[PDB]
């Protein structure tokens, strides 16, 4: 069954492979034809001479032109077959990237099609190419003598017979070689990723020994490989033995009895002995593809997995006023779906109001946060955007229309500008970028870079400070003026003064009346001006209101800001 | 150039000789039984033409079998040797060039990025394990039988021998050309495909993030743009060898023609006889394929090799970092001092971070270091931990420079807790205990006490054997905090150097942590933006654009 | 006519025998 799914990718070129058979079969019989039109050789001048100079250039020529064609058609392919990997990859829910890894996705990705392809590429060829010789050799062998061309027909399929009882170990073999390998990945890249912390706790041989099982798990498997080889070797050269030796006795009967003249004979022999090294090679290729499949089976397995996320909808309002509602929503994060994160919550963010949310570490805040981006669903309850619920908008509006700030904010290895600019199609000019830094507070230390706005960052960027990249991050989420802003702890690692950019933001910023902001901080007096205030504890909310009225009521409130 | 490289690689080998011993006997015995089958088949064939008497015929067939038997048995002994001895090297290369890798001063890992280096360690090494048991075998196997096949026709016409080496088969000049083009294509392969990987890489690492800005499409975009430059360089590197491999072939053709020719004057001279001149013809067809063969062999042999001198280059470059220490005394008092420490970063020198600092860190107190964004806190706790290296004055501890202490000792008393602390996939025993040996479970419970962190590690699924994913993304940032200053007081540090550790803790939790120092014992560094903190410290340092303010 | 030349025989054995050295030379190790 999966020999069909493999050669399925094959049908978008069919009329350049059938192109290329023509030019085999032709290129085989012009080389073929030679003998019948030059004798012996004996019998020789320059005619039967130029004649075979002209039939050898003309097969050159032809030989060239249809591997030309091959290689050009299966670099389209592989590229093909990357690109719709990697796209199938990025469809997936969010928990798959928490029980897949980045190194073994990184892996499959680029490790696994690369080999799957290359098979691929050199066993058509081979298969097609002898192929067509068994075929015109075995015209010829019937020509010779029908009898013996039978008898060695009927007993074909007995040497195919012993390599489809072994198929299945190949592919159950290359799928733990496969795993290992992505295994040993998966470390490689978490220790390089992290070197500043391996040196501070000086652990560089505990990687080195990481990896060292992982390779010595692999050496483990690689016997087995080997030995496999070596037995298949000795059974396929048997089989072509036994078969040219059977035909070859039987022949001796038919002469002894005098039924067949040994002229017959002698030629079907001599064009036997190629027959069987055709079919010996037909032989050789079965394994391969065996364990073609067995490289294949992950990657198909996530193009033909099927995304447990809903799908993007079709709205696409021109006017959004930005209104949220929660309606008793309730989550469990899936790997642990008896816990309840979350537990009845209800509010309501409005625009020009800000709303903070508080409570202790672990408390869900976070939880909201990314349940407020759609990138998880609600387990109860609904939670709507402007009456509609979040699904039903277009996947790149509603990223647009909404826009947070993530805790511990991450930046890529580009330009500052294209970070400032990220995820945008519509690419902006330079005077909304500097407007966005400016407001932000990256711009006074972004003009005093050599390079200005050109500046390449690494690719965690640590060529920034933390504030920097809190500050590169405000400006990121700025630039797309949100109707609904999404802060959480944007405030950790800026110091007094950029803090003060926070406050006229939020409180002082003309623009103010456009948005509505979700503010989640420990910063306890940065909430005091808040329109109102949500104390989550345990995944629910215990209290509410101005920070006048939680004073008053001596509530969780006043115990956690009285305590210093 | 390429037989430095190679001479690398026979010196790599050496603990695959006992079976590259059996691999080239194996070799041997398969090279000589493939000879012999044609001779019976010829011995037999004509038994089919001329009278049949059928015990010779049974006679001839059974030793046919039996050498057909023995070469099959050979032949497979090599492949399955062989093989393993290709994958033994993969290994080999893949752990050396890891442990290279760690090696290096933290200023390679900025100006490289890790999924080039990944895209180094998979699919480059490859090329560097076919060397030896791939191309040496056969070319070996064609050279072997070449010399035979010229030996067998000496015999009929040493005037036709000699003639044969005219030009032979092939061109030098072409293959010079050919061989110079063929190993810079590849090298633009693999820096391609590097490329190519690092897109995956940035995409898959920061998934969350390209989920809130929608932006997928972009990166599917980006990497499909790629991958059109490696199909680019496949196909410019396969039309090439398919031209230089139709060129050879003419080349062959017309040797063969002026061969025939010769060998037809000598045959209207009466030199020569029909049977003879068919056997020399048979021969000179055989050498003229495989000398072909074997010449392209070694091509391909250099050729790869040449291209992977990436591997090779990283191998051995010698790390920007001092000598290794030796010191490890058995009592340390923690006395730390800079003294007109100037520093700049070593990818951007020409503009400096630190202008001059001097200070002094006693045991019993605790130093707070203040300042803005960008002013170089976390450059100067960088260098008190010996990541990077002063490029004037000194910086002393306990009277010694910091780096003449042992590695492994010095990381066990000065121990910090970095700016937003990142954490490694496994149970949360394996990242408190991170970097030790042999730690106790009682160590572990009483360090995270120390930290508070046990009211939330009882809630997990398995307590301390709970998984904490990558990155510690499956926890809160407190836990994962907390969690980083657990590892930090697991180890009992002479100097504690905290890099803003409270910065995702709560108003609650930061109350009951203020007591560094309740022993008197240690020496501590706080580094924080909130004035609230610093009112329990005895020295306060001021820091302003890289200079110590009065 | 129906008779075998044996250098083209041949021709067409080394032909069928170094298919496997310029392509896929993976196999033949
Ligand atoms: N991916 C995940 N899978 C399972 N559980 C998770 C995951 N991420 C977080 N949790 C857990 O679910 C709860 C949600 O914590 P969350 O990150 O929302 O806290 P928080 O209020 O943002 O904390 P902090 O104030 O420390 O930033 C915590 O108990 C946390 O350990
Ligand atoms: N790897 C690096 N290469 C070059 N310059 C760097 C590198 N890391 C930091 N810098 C620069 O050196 C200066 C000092 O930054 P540093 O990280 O020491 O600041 P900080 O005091 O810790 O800041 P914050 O309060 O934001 O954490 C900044 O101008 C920063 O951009
Ligand atoms: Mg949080
Ligand atoms: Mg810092």
């Amino acid at each position: 069954n999966p020999v069909r799914r493999l050669l399925g990718c094959l049908g978008s070129e069919t009329r350049r492979l059938s192109l290329f058979l023509v030019l085999v079969v032709l290129s085989s019989l012009g080389e073929m034809a030679i003998p019948f039109f030059t004798g012996r050789l004996t019998d020789w001048f320059t005619r039967n001479l130029t004649l075979m100079s002209i039939l050898t250039i003309a097969s050159a020529v032809l030989e060239f032109v249809g591997d030309g064609i091959y290689n050009n058609t299966m670099g389209h392919v592989h590229s093909h077959l990357q690109g719709e990997v990697f796209g199938a990859v990025l469809r997936q829910e969010t928990e798959f990237f928490q029980q897949n890894q980045t190194g073994n996705i990184m892996s499959r990705v680029t490790e696994d099609t690369s080999t799957l392809s290359d098979s691929l590429s050199e066993n058509l060829s081979l298969f097609l190419w002898y192929l067509v010789r068994g075929l015109c050799l075995l015209g010829i062998m019937l020509w010779g003598s029908v009898s013996l061309t039978m008898v060695t027909l009927i007993t074909l399929p007995l040497l195919f017979l012993l390599p489809k009882k072994v198929g299945k170990w190949y592919q159950l073999l290359e799928v733990q070689v496969r795993e290992s390998l992505a295994k040993s990945s998966q470390v490689a890249i978490e220790a390089l990723s992290a070197m500043p912390t391996v040196r501070s706790f000086a652990n560089e041989e505990g990687e080195a020994q990481k990896f060292r099982e992982k390779l010595q798990e692999i050496k483990t498997l690689n016997q087995k490989e080997a030995v496999a080889y070596a037995v298949n070797s000795w059974t396929t050269s048997i089989s072509g033995m036994l078969l040219k030796v059977g035909i070859l006795y039987i022949g001796g009967q038919l002469v002894t009895s005098g039924a067949v003249s040994s002229g017959n004979l002698v030629t079907f022999v001599l064009y036997q002995m190629q027959f069987t090294q055709a079919v010996e090679v037909l032989l050789s290729i079965y394994p391969r593809v065996q364990k073609a499949v067995g490289s294949s089976e992950k990657i198909f397995e996530y193009l033909d997995r099927t995304p447990r996320c809903p799908p993007s909808g079709l709205l696409t309002p021109l006017h959004l006023e930005g209104l949220v509602q929660f309606q008793d929503v309730s989550f469990a994060y899936p790997n642990r779906p008896d816990v309840l994160v979350l537990q009845g919550l209800t509010f309501t963010l409005r625009p020009g109001e800000v709303t903070a949310l508080v409570g202790p570490n672990g408390s869900g805040k976070s939880t909201v946060a990314a349940l407020l981006q759609n990138l998880y669903q609600p387990t109860g309850g609904q939670l709507l955007l402007d009456g509609k619920p979040l699904p039903q908008y277009e996947h790149r509006y509603l990223h647009r229309q909404v826009a947070a700030v993530g805790q511990e904010p991450q930046v890529f290895g580009r330009s500052l500008q294209e970070n400032i600019a990220y995820g945008l199609t519509q690419k902006p000019t330079m005077e909304e970028i500097t407007a966005a830094a400016v407001k932000s507070g990256a711009h006074s230390f972004i003009s005093g870079l050599p390079q200005g706005y050109d500046t390449e960052v690494d690719e965690a960027g640590s060529q920034l400070s933390g504030g920097q990249r809190q500050a590169v991050a405000l400006a990121r989420a700025l630039i797309r003026k949100p109707c609904v802003l999404i802060l959480d702890d944007a405030t950790s690692a800026l110091d007094a003064n950029s803090q003060l950019q926070v406050e006229q933001l939020l409180y002082e910023s003309p623009e103010r009346y456009s948005r509505s902001v979700l503010l989640i901080t420990q910063h306890l007096s940065l909430v005091e001006q808040a329109d109102h205030i949500l104390f989550l504890e345990g995944g629910a909310i215990r209290e509410g209101g101005t920070h006048q009225q939680l004073m008053e009521k001596k509530g969780c409130y006043w115990a956690m800001v009285q305590a210093p | 150039n390429n037989k430095v490289l190679m001479w690398r690689l026979l010196k790599l080998s050496r603990p695959d000789l006992p079976l590259l011993v059996a691999a080239f006997f194996f070799l041997v015995l398969a090279v000589l039984g493939e000879t012999l089958i044609p001779h019976y088949s010829g011995r037999v064939i004509d038994i089919l033409g001329g009278d049949f008497d059928p015990h010779a015929f049974a006679s001839a067939i059974f030793f046919m079998c039996l050498f057909s038997f023995g070469s099959s048995l050979s032949a497979g002994c090599r492949g399955g040797c062989f093989t393993y001895t290709m994958s033994r090297i993969n290994l080999r290369i893949r752990e050396q060039l890891f442990s290279s890798l760690l090696r290096q001063d933290l200023g390679f890992f900025q100006e490289t990025k890790t999924g080039e280096l990944n895209s180094r360690l998979s699919s480059d090494t490859t090329l560097m394990s076919n060397w030896l048991p791939l191309n040496a075998n056969v070319l070996l196997r064609s050279l072997v039988k070449v010399v035979g096949l010229y030996g067998f026709m000496l015999s009929i016409s040493p005037r036709l021998t000699l003639l044969s080496l005219l030009h032979m088969p092939f061109t030098i000049a072409a293959e010079k050309v050919y061989n110079t083009r063929h190993q810079e294509v590849l090298r633009e392969i693999q820096d391609a495909v590097a490329r190519a990987g690092q897109v995956v890489r940035e995409a898959v690492g920061g998934l969350q993030t390209v989920r809130s800005f929608g932006a997928e499409e972009h990166e599917v975009c980006r990497y499909k743009e790629a991958l059109e430059q490696c199909r680019q360089l496949y196909w410019r590197r396969d039309l090439e060898r398919a031209l230089y491999l139709l060129v050879r072939r003419v080349l062959h053709l017309g040797v063969q023609m002026l061969m025939l020719s010769c060998g037809l004057q000598q045959m209207q001279d009466g030199e020569l006889t029909q049977g003879s001149l068919l056997s020399f013809m048979i021969y000179q067809e055989s050498v003229g394929s495989y000398v072909q063969t074997l010449v392209y062999i070694y091509g391909d042999m250099l050729s790869n090799v040449g291209a992977a001198e990436k591997v090779f280059s990283y191998m051995d470059r010698q790390p920007n970092l001092p000598s290794p220490g030796t010191l490890a005394p058995t009592t340390l008092q923690g006395v730390v001092k800079f003294q007109d420490v100037s520093f700049a970063y070593p990818n951007r020198p020409d503009r400096p971070v630190l202008k001059g600092l001097t200070f002094t860190l006693r045991p019993g107190e605790v130093t707070a270091l203040v300042g803005p964004n960008g002013s170089g806190k976390s450059t100067v706790a960088a260098l008190l931990q010996n990541l990077y290296q002063p490029t004037g004055g000194q910086v002393l501890l306990d009277e010694k420079p910091i780096s003449q202490y042992e590695h492994c000792y010095l990381h066990s008393q000065v121990v910090s807790v970095g700016q937003e602390p990142v954490l490694f996939s496994g149970s949360v025993r394996n990242n408190i205990a991170y970097g030790l040996q042999s730690c106790e479970d009682d160590k572990v419970m009483a360090a995270a006490q120390a930290a508070h962190a046990d009211d939330f590690i009882q809630e997990m699924e398995h307590g301390i054997y709970t998984d904490v994913g990558e990155k510690g993304s499956q926890l809160a940032a407190g836990q994962k905090q907390r969690l980083a200053i657990a590892r930090a007081l697991v180890r009992d540090p002479r100097v504690l150097i905290l890099d803003q550790a409270t910065s995702a803790l709560d108003v609650q939790c930061e109350q009951a942590l203020q007591d560094w120092n309740s022993r008197g014992d240690r020496t501590v560094l706080v580094i924080a933006h909130r004035l609230q903190t610093v009112q329990r410290a005895h020295q306060i340092l001021v820091l302003q654009e890289g200079k110590l303010q009065k | 006519r129906f008779k075998i030349c044996p250098y083209h025989w041949y021709k067409q054995h080394m032909s069928l025998l170094f298919r496997r050295y310029y392509h896929k030379l993976d196999s033949i190790i």
